[PDB]
RNA sequence: GCGUAAAGGGCUCGCAGGCGGUUUCUUAAGUCUGAUGUGAAAGCCCCCGGCUCAACCGGGGAGGGUCAUUGGAAACUGGGGA
């Protein structure tokens, strides 16, 4: 198995983002780290802390949804495929969601935002899309 | 070649009672025709396109051909679509010569703009729908000026457009700026010109 | 404001049948049932009391519904008693969702009630009072408790997660208040104001009852 | 929820006053039904409607069935704040985010919802199914999905108008 | 899109092909970005001017490439080593 790691971590905040669990695990990856620390920041989940330990692995995460039914974690969507990759230049890089949302493009200095990594002004493999 | 409607029964049926302000057949209020005097009822989207689209064109009276030109052309501008398709259809030649207080007429107006007689700009200006940006002195083409219809038009009054200046004495006129886009404000609804002629 | 060791005579309910919404609040499952949650029952029941209490103070009537068997003595004397007009008998169809139909209801129940000393006996026949006797004799025992809201119901006291399901849709039907006592094996989101404890004992009955009851009836009073 | 009050000026257009027939014993049992939605000009714009013996008796009804729902329909301005493809039911509907002067292009049931539901600009051009009901159900899941971006600022913890553009 | 509407190969084994666990050093082959060349004119679009205006003409721009040559970033796919 093992398709694809980001599509698992998008599934897993899918899934778990669809039924109302207080934390969410995962599988321990620069991906899910880097994607963590950005997707953190960006305040959707409560907080991501890697209890790291042998022999891979495991990061946990905490759905920063309040009563309101479908917090900061709305619907992902994966927009760049593993297997038919999608690709987004300086002036396309798309912002996802129009106003709401934000997507994550992941640039050639660190795995950016979408409104930072225009700030950049440079794009790359788009990482995923948190609409 | 427009000049061919009654002129009462088009804006008998046609929507509203305009131009006008008064020739809107109020001897009989409905519409024109034979089975007219009877219950009217509602269109389709269709009804409000035709609605809008024969009403806002019949006000100036142009074919469907330099409406639509006007109509693309005039979404071919700046700012909002109904506003600038608003200017653009009342800003000709012809609505700047019978809305300065030229002739008591639009046809009449507009047969006194394109009959060599109206020529503005210091030159003359022999087509209907060759109009003039903010800025040209729209004059009188004073070798004929002494007439009936410019004194009488002269002599009638009627509530002149800011976006415009007139002259009865100096021979002479203007356009200010583009003219009130929302301030002209005749029942003419601009969505419906959005609507009935997009697709 | 509830009994803590009062409260230890009213904590148990059904069990090994108990659904995920409803038993989160469980504290453990020891040989017969799921254990309920004490410390949940007295926080909840204090949200019953202040909120039961100042919103019961707005001058709304409170709608003590009730379904099951024995659960008719703590509405009727809880409410009958209390201020609120309830129907703990076999439940009506559509109680608040009809609201003109059973007013109608309500005009029967008042020619009935207004007819027995109208008259309505020595005018007709003996099958006029006989049958029309009969007549309010089955309205009243079945749709009587009503008349104390002419009104809508501003809130549903509903005493039954299960039995009184219709009511807890019907009052999910207006944006009405419908907090109650649902049981251990019950559906959680269903209400606003979780009474989570058990309904089994008819002593958790009283309890229930007379701290709803009377909580509503002493935060009323007491404006003079 | 909640639940919105009739406390205003309804529009009530009607969607379309269909034929029904209970094929029954002797012939075919005609009622209409239709399924007209009432708008309030701001944004309650509610669309269900029931049956009844007459058209006019199906014009009761449904203002009725107006009567019962009303939607909110956060938009700022001749928008709505993201533009979602927003159908349920089988029949989507595909309604963006368009600028000040660009219209209310919808279809049947949609040009008749936005266009009594305070619409400025919002294209749309559906993908799916064509009954009526169906239009009026995935355009009113659609219409009642589309967020707000002050309260999407308000319930995301991350900054009013922080995503701006 | 594929249980019943058209659509799961009767089923397996396998070459080619398509896709692939986590950490770390290099690389630029992809990925992205800067500089030059070149993508002729006329045409499409934007900005003006000239035929009474318009169609039209003219001027001033723009955009168009797995394009070459060449400078960077190494996050991701890949090459290589642990």
């Amino acid at each position: 198995v093992m398709t694809d790691p980001i599509a698992d971590m998008l599934t897993r905040i899918r899934n778990a983002n669809m039924v109302r669990h207080e934390k969410l695990e995962i599988p321990a990856s620069k991906l899910k780290r880097e994607i963590a620390e950005i997707l953190k920041r960006e305040g959707f989940i409560r907080d991501v802390e890697f209890v790291e330990d042998s022999k891979q692995g495991i990061i946990r995460v905490f759905l920063k949804y309040g009563q309101n039914n479908e917090r900061v974690i709305t619907g992902l969507k994966r927009i760049s495929k593993p297997g038919l990759r999608v690709y987004a230049k300086s002036n396309e890089v798309p912002r996802v969601l129009n106003g709401l949302g934000i997507a994550i493009i992941s640039t050639s200095q660190g795995v950016l935002t979408d409104k930072e990594a225009r700030a950049k002004q440079a794009g790359g493999e788009v990482l995923a899309y948190v609409w | 070649a427009r000049y061919t409607g009654p002129s009462w029964k088009l804006s008998r049926r046609l929507g509203i009672s305009l131009s006008g302000t008064g020739k809107e057949l109020e001897k009989r209020p409905y519409a024109p025709g034979p089975h007219g005097p009877g219950q009217r009822k509602k269109l389709s989207e269709y009804g409000l396109q035709l609605q809008e689209k024969q009403k806002l064109r019949h006000m100036y009276g142009v074919n469907e051909r330099q409406f639509r030109t006007l109509f693309d052309k005039a979404g071919k501008l700046a700012g909002k679509h109904g506003e600038n398709f608003m200017i653009l259809l009342d800003s000709r030649l012809d609505n700047v010569v019978y809305k300065l207080g030229l002739a008591r007429t639009r046809r009449q107006a507009r047969q006194l703009v394109n009959h060599g007689h109206i020529l503005v700009d210091g030159s003359r200006v022999d087509i209907p729908s060759y109009l003039v940006k903010p800025g040209q002195t729209i004059g009188v083409r004073e070798k004929s000026r002494n007439l009936s219809i410019i004194k009488e038009s002269v002599e009638v009054n009627n509530f002149v457009p800011e976006y415009l200046t007139f002259d009865a004495e100096k021979l002479e006129g203007t356009f200010t700026r583009l003219p009130e886009r929302s301030e002209l404000a005749p029942e003419i609804n601009e969505a419906l010109i959005v609507e009935f002629y997009s697709r | 404001m509830k009994q803590l060791l009062e409260a230890g005579v009213h904590f148990g309910h059904q069990t090994r049948r108990w659904n995920p919404k409803m038993k989160r609040y469980i504290f453990t499952e020891r040989n017969g049932i799921y254990i309920i949650d004490l410390q949940k029952t007295v926080k909840k029941v204090e949200e019953a009391y202040n909120f039961t209490k100042n919103l019961a103070a707005e001058g709304g009537k409170i709608l003590f519904v009730g379904t099951k068997k024995q659960a008719q003595d703590s509405v009727k004397e809880e409410a009958q008693r209390s201020g609120m007009y309830y129907v703990n008998q076999r439940w009506l169809g559509g109680t608040l969702t009809n609201f003109e139909t059973i007013q109608k209801r309500i005009k029967r129940l008042k020619d009935i009630e207004k007819m027995q000393e109208n008259g309505t006996f020595d005018v007709l026949p003996k099958k006029e009072v006989v049958q029309l006797k009969k007549e309010l004799e089955r309205l009243e025992k079945f749709l009587g408790g009503i008349k104390d809201m002419k009104d809508l119901p501003d809130a549903l006291f509903i005493i039954d997660p299960r039995k009184e399901r219709i009511a807890v849709a019907e009052a999910r039907k207006l944006n009405i208040p419908i907090i109650g006592i649902v049981d251990t094996n019950c559906d959680p989101d269903e209400i606003d104001v979780v009474i989570p404890a058990n309904d089994d004992a008819i002593r958790a009955v009283k309890l229930l009852t007379s701290k709803m009851a009377d909580a509503i009836l002493e935060a009323k009073q007491g404006e003079e | 929820r909640r639940i919105d009050p009739s406390k205003l000026e309804l529009e009530e257009r009607l969607v379309t006053v269909n034929r029904v027939a209970k094929v029954v014993k002797g012939g075919r049992r005609f009622r209409f039904a239709a399924l007209v939605v009432v708008g309030d000009k701001n944004g309650h714009v509610g669309f269900g409607t029931g049956k009844a013996q007459e058209v006019p008796e199906a014009i009761r009804k449904a203002v009725e069935d107006a009567k019962k729902n009303l939607i909110e329909v956060p938009m700022v301005g001749t928008t709505i704040p993201h533009e979602i493809i927003g159908r349920f039911g089988a029949g989507n509907i595909l309604l963006k985010p368009a600028s000040e002067g660009t219209g209310v292009i919808a279809g049947g049931p949609v040009r008749a919802v936005l266009e009594l539901a305070g619409v400025a600009d919002i294209l749309s051009k559906s993908l799916g199914s064509n009954t009526p009901i169906n239009m009026i159900r995935a355009t009113l899941q659609g219409l009642s999905e589309l967020k707000r971006a002050e309260d999407v600022a308000k319930l995301r913890g991350k900054s009013v108008e922080e995503l701006l553009g």
